[PDB]
């Protein structure tokens, strides 16, 4: 009787997390197996789609990233890896969970942003609503509005993007919105006029 | 002067909270102990609101004060296997910062692990094969389990992988010793011992399918039975008749046929020479199928004393008819002692031999 | 404006097909159907060439070949016909895609110069005896689709006429070979099977062939029983001419005076199968006294099962026994007895 | 003995066009025994994009094609007489449509120059790109509304002064593709 090999990595039992900003051609992990006969062991990848994304070194089973990951496209996928002792091939699927980075700046909608109001428009009048979205996860996808630089006449609610008159106007006397996400380390911001 | 901090992860690591549970986990299973979101959802003067969004089929339930998520599976199971096929769950923990009116979504991803909760099942109740008794040791005699025609297991990966092993059959002790599965992932059965149709024509092989759960205790098993019938093969030649077994053997008692021929009588008066008993043979293979495969039998005089017997005697090759070729003068020839041969005509003669004694009789006997 | 704009009423991209390894100077486009300035961009390898006047497009393959097969693997060529509008100063690219059609310009090839098989002679007719062509160990064809797919046929071998009799390929897509006639180690030990691969070109006239030889060696199997020695074949037969051994016994001598009784020649049998491999597969030989006259020979005679030694068991009074005529059996001890038989004649000698 | 089916479609011989806006074809095969046949597609990506009626050899778009992402594929189809499988690849060419407006790069656009600076002075370069093919990916620049003080090169998006500036008077002050049939445009500031 030949004793068929088995994979020993923790991630078959739980999952493998790979950050979306991992450089192409980097080594995500190395497959680990055991053969009771201490036969030589050969490591591969199974699947049309999987094959493109990942490469596996057959003597050791170092796994390499072949294609750019984007959490905002596909956050996770199943990949089947194989080990063979040359009697038989043994295949096991790992769950792979693309980790999010804050790789996206916010995006304003309705770019023709303009409105005209009477000189007499009283203090506290809401005059306009700006909308921007950010598709990164958590704080990286949560947008705050501010004027750049601040206005004595006009204020914008940081949460809702509502612009209201704070100073009395006078026709005979008389804007850059900055939308930013709230990522801790690498916040990304965008401007509209 | 800015506390936008409430509804922000109080932990490091990527935004997404990711956990794994076993499939069919009990109801009330803690999916997430503590979301670790800055802020207070409870008490006299809360700073946040926590609720669940995209909670498809309400698998997930939240205690907002404890920031703890649970499995809701009263009346159901979380079945990873077909036909439910629930590999993962995604929900959103929505957080409102009451003070500044920010919104943050905390993505929870629950990977549902496969458990070895299904047994292999054989497509058919039982299997049948035939082996010609001449088949060499090592030949593959069955591949009947190929292409989902054997056992399959609805679990995933090693839990659904299948290994085939022949077992000891107390109802047929020699089966597990005449047949074997040298490559167990294939369940192709190879002959381990030479067959003899004369000894045993049917075997009852127990085959046990097992899945490849990592933990050996966790393996599930099924059995089936493969009936194997031996077909009679051309391993034996003729036997002359009559055939009367030597006590304690499979051997006919040797036969000496008898003839007697009057001296000075002509062939036309005497032919055909009657022999006692009648010369005839038969294949020792009692059940070659199909009948087309059954060889003919050739009859001949192999050797003879005296050695001039070819002058006086001819034997028909298909019928064993003996005919005198010229009259015998008993002053010159008192007798003949021949050996007869019967052999198959299929290039595998496996001959049988008998004695033929011929007496020459004097005039006025 | 109206210049560098597409006159042709169709989709923007211009898409054409040519055969691989087309002549240098082949027309890829007759006329693009585009005051203007015209050039070629992303002309990687300088494959295309253009006549601005006619808006005509040529293959440049002088010195080289356009090869769709490995190792060049050119399945298409994309270039850009760039147009400047001389009035306004706009730039328009007209994409050209040339799809390269595979041609059956490659024959199948055998991975080896020779193939070798062994078949035990007891192997039943209908058995698969060879699968060595499986999985790119046989013939492979670098062309694409049918042009690259392989069928296998066994050929009449003038130097071994019965090899196409004895062996056959039911499924030409696999080229697994199947025993079609029963073997006999005594009659032929080696075959030379000629095997031909053809590709599956749509044009019968364009189909291409390779041949290999498959030597098959028959292995000796246990299909025969013992032969006594000596064995002198009867003319025009493979049958040992029958053998009667001889012994003589003095009448009133004891077992211990005589034993072991010398038989002339020595009783000895060997397997008619001269080349069973491995040796551990070779049977032993059981010797026995099968039958005899007179019928009370068991009082007097024992024969050793392995060594065929003959023992007198008690002294012989010639008043009561003048002689014995026994039959000796020799059989394989491996459950396929296939016995041989010999005579043993024993004279009782008178004290005088 | 059995003969294998063969595809007879002409597109196996050159290529198959599908326009990028499709919401397709019919596989044709001949079996010399007149076996009933079953058709399919093979490959993970192909299988995802395309479906095949096994009985009628009808080919179904499962998901929308996108010229801009991929403008050709190679797709492997199968036919079976139930005694085995024959596959052949077709080269698939995607037919482009104008389904994109331009995108302006390098916003914000904003410039203040000395009042003294001359007429004819180029002060700025606007750039927008359009990923459609030929006419549909070729962009023109104009002001909407136009300015009597500033002109913009239609081909190149260089902004020049056409009238002299006086601070006293005023302190501070669109991209289209050329698709014949349905032009698409974007505005910038
Ligand atoms: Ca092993
Ligand atoms: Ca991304
Ligand atoms: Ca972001
Ligand atoms: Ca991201
Ligand atoms: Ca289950
Ligand atoms: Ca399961
Ligand atoms: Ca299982
Ligand atoms: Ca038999
Ligand atoms: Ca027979
Ligand atoms: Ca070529
Ligand atoms: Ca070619
Ligand atoms: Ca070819
Ligand atoms: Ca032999
Ligand atoms: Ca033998
Ligand atoms: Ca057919
Ligand atoms: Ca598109
Ligand atoms: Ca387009
Ligand atoms: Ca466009």
């Amino acid at each position: 009787v030949n004793r068929l090999p088995f994979f020993t990595n923790h991630f078959f039992d739980e999952y493998l997390l790979i950050s979306e900003d991992t450089p192409v051609g980097s080594s995500v992990t190395q497959l680990l197996a055991r053969d009771m006969d201490n036969d030589p062991l050969v490591f591969g990848v199974s699947g049309e789609e999987a094959s493109r994304f990942f490469a596996v070194e057959p003597d050791t089973g170092v796994v390499w990233l072949r294609q750019p990951l984007d959490r905002e496209t596909k956050s996770e996928f199943t990949v089947e890896f194989s080990v063979s002792d040359h009697q038989g091939v043994i295949t096991r699927k790992v769950n792979i969970q693309v980790g999010d980075v804050n790789d996206n700046a916010p995006t304003f909608h309705n770019q023709p942003y303009s409105v005209r109001i009477p000189e007499n428009t009283p203090v506290g009048t809401p005059i306009f609503i700006v909308n921007a979205t950010d598709p990164d996860l958590g704080a990286g996808g949560s947008v705050l509005y501010s004027f750049q630089p601040p206005s004595p006449f006009f204020a914008i609610d940081s949460a809702r993007g509502i612009v209201t008159v704070i100073q009395e106007l006078d026709y005979e006397v008389t804007l850059t919105v900055n939308a930013t996400d709230q990522d801790k380390t690498r916040p990304l911001s965008t401007l509209a006029n | 002067d800015w506390q936008y901090e409430d509804c922000k992860l109080a932990r490091d690591g990527p935004p997404a909270t990711i956990v794994a549970i076993d499939e069919e986990s009990r109801n009330g299973t803690i999916l997430v102990d503590n979301m670790l979101i800055k802020g207070t959802a409870g008490g006299p003067d809360p700073t946040i609101e926590l609720s669940l969004k995209d909670n498809v089929d309400y698998w997930v339930l939240m205690d907002p004060v404890k920031q703890m998520l649970f499995l809701n599976s009263t009346g159901r199971v979380l079945d990873r296997d077909p036909p439910m096929n629930i590999h993962s769950i995604v929900v959103q923990v929505q957080c409102i910062n009451k003070k500044v009116g920010t919104i943050i979504y905390h993505e929870v991803r629950i990977v549902v692990r496969d458990r070895n909760d299904n047994s292999p099942t054989f497509k058919h109740e039982s299997y049948y094969a035939t082996v010609n008794e001449l088949t060499p040791v090592g030949t593959t005699i069955f591949t009947g389990f190929s292409g989902d025609n054997g056992a399959t297991d609805i679990d995933d990966g090693p839990n659904g992988q299948i290994e085939y092993v022949i077992q000891y059959n107390p109802d047929d002790p020699t089966s597990n010793d005449t047949f074997e599965i040298p490559l167990m992932l294939t369940g192709n059965i190879v002959l381990r011992k030479r067959l003899n149709y004369e000894d045993k024509t049917r075997y009852f092989v127990i085959i046990q399918a097992n899945d490849r759960a990592q933990n050996l205790n966790e393996r599930r098993t099924t059995t089936t039975t493969l009936t194997v019938d031996v077909l009679d093969g051309d391993d034996l030649g003729p036997m002359f008749l009559p055939c009367v077994l030597v006590p304690n053997t499979r051997d006919c008692r040797p036969l000496t046929y008898q003839a007697a021929i009057p001296e000075l009588r002509t062939p036309e008066e005497l032919n055909p020479i009657i022999v006692t008993p009648p010369i005839q043979a038969i294949d020792q293979d009692r059940n070659i199928q199909p009948p087309s495969d059954r060889p003919g039998i050739l009859y001949s005089i192999l050797v003879g004393t005296p050695e001039d017997y070819p002058r006086f005697f001819h034997m028909h090759p298909r019928t064993a008819e003996l005919s005198l070729l010229e009259p015998v003068n008993r002053d010159f020839h008192q007798k003949f002692d021949l050996v007869i041969k019967a052999e198959q005509d299929n290039g595998h003669p496996l001959p049988a031999f008998a004695g033929l004694h011929i007496e020459i009789l004097d005039e006025n006997d």
